[PDB]
């Protein structure tokens, strides 16, 4: 399991409902624990466990750093217009980075940026040099190499601050980051005139990974099984459906088999 | 150039519906750039009482995903559908919650 | 902890 702290900014020229000219979210193991926008001006708490363990100058300090990225990606957006012959268009400026903690105790740190939906500029592994997508991200590459004491920041950052702040933030959470819950699966089926397709949902699992497969006679049909992506309920469970296609007498062949956390054993249903 | 993609939609219930129990209808939107973007659930083509709207947030490939959700309770005959308005469609798509019972 | 933004595009 690979813990996680991301910061992940979004910076339009053309805000819309639903999308204010400015957003900063901070996300723990996957899960939204702090937010700033534009329209607030605030870093407000996402989860209640941060907020039971900062105190008020914490989200001082993190409103203040994240009204200057606010202002810093304004300018950000002008300079990336200077650098493209576009005219009056949406622009779209996303900046995500952090840290993973591995299992084995190594580290990785990350800090990408994207423009109009494709890669940007990233830091590679190294933490010291960048990979430019394009002549206009080179600019900037050219710019920030330069800085060796620039540099050097944010290899700390990432490797140092942000590391540890996740640890701390994994203890501030540890209750409900690694509590489980358990999926409520039903299979249901429609036979057609020649064909009953299954499906098995699971409904409020958490954490978020989680196998899904069909057997026959206890025999996984990979290659006959269609996936939904995993997705989000609104109180931080989980949801996914699994459907396969079978022949209308061999209906009791089949079962759905859930792998997850909260499961003594894999879980066997059944239409 | 502009990177633009089309959303991919999925319906749900947050628990396993039975005619006349109260849940929550879900529809999660992902996969699309640029982020401008419009999410309705609606109830036999109308729209949805005390409809909520989840944090915007983005994944690898830069592309966007929001969950939108409501209370309801499903019927037999009601019909639940999210309409999704993205400019990287050609027109306004609906998809329609599979009751499951 | 947010990082402090030292240098922009």
């Amino acid at each position: 399991e690979p813990h996680s702290l991301r910061y992940f900014y979004t910076a339009v020229s053309d805000p819309s409902p639903g999308v204010p000219q400015f957003v900063g979210v901070g996300y723990v193991d996957g899960e939204v624990f702090v937010r700033y926008d534009s329209e607030t001006q605030r870093m407000k708490s996402r989860a209640d466990w941060i907020a039971a363990n900062t105190d008020q100058q914490y989200w001082d300090t993190e409103t203040e750093t994240l009204q200057s990225s606010e202002q810093i990606y304004r300018l950000n957006l002008e300079t990336l217009w200077g650098r493209y012959n576009q005219s009056k268009g949406s622009h779209t400026l996303q900046l995500m980075y952090g840290c993973d903690l591995l299992e084995d105790g190594s580290t990785r740190g990350f800090h990408q940026h994207g423009y109009e939906g494709r890669d940007f500029i990233a830091l590679d592994k190294d933490m010291l040099t960048y990979t430019a997508a394009d002549a206009a991200a080179q600019i900037t590459k050219r710019k920030w190499e330069k800085d060796e004491t620039f540099l050097e920041g944010r290899k700390f950052y990432l490797e140092n601050t942000c590391i540890e702040w996740l640890r701390k933030y994994m203890s501030y959470g540890k209750d409900v980051l690694e509590r489980r819950e358990r999926p409520k699966v039903r299979v249901s089926g429609m036979e057609a005139n020649k064909i009953l397709t299954l499906s098995c949902r699971a409904h409020g699992f958490y954490p978020r990974p989680i196998s899904i497969s069909w057997l026959k006679d206890g025999v996984v049909q990979e290659q006959e099984t269609q996936r939904g992506s995993t997705v989000p309920n609104s109180d931080g469970t989980y949801h996914i459906w699994a459907t396969i296609d079978v022949l209308p007498g061999d209906r009791d062949k089949y079962q759905c088999r859930v792998e997850h956390a909260s499961l003594p054993q894999p879980g066997l249903f059944s239409w | 150039g502009q990177a633009k993609a089309a959303p991919k939609v999925q319906v749900y219930s947050r628990h396993p519906a039975t005619a006349g129990t109260e849940n929550i209808l879900n529809c999660y939107v992902e996969g699309f750039h640029p982020p401008k973007i419009d999410i309705a659930l609606l109830k036999n083509g109308e729209p949805m009482k005390d409809v909520k709207y989840n944090d915007m947030s983005f994944g690898d490939d830069w592309t966007f995903q929001r969950l939108v959700y409501a209370p309801f309770t499903p019927t037999k005959s009601d019909v639940y559908t999210c309409r999704v308005d993205h400019e990287a469609f050609t027109e306004p798509q609906s998809f329609r919650w599979e009751p499951d019972f | 902890c947010a990082a402090m933004d030292d240098f922009q595009l």
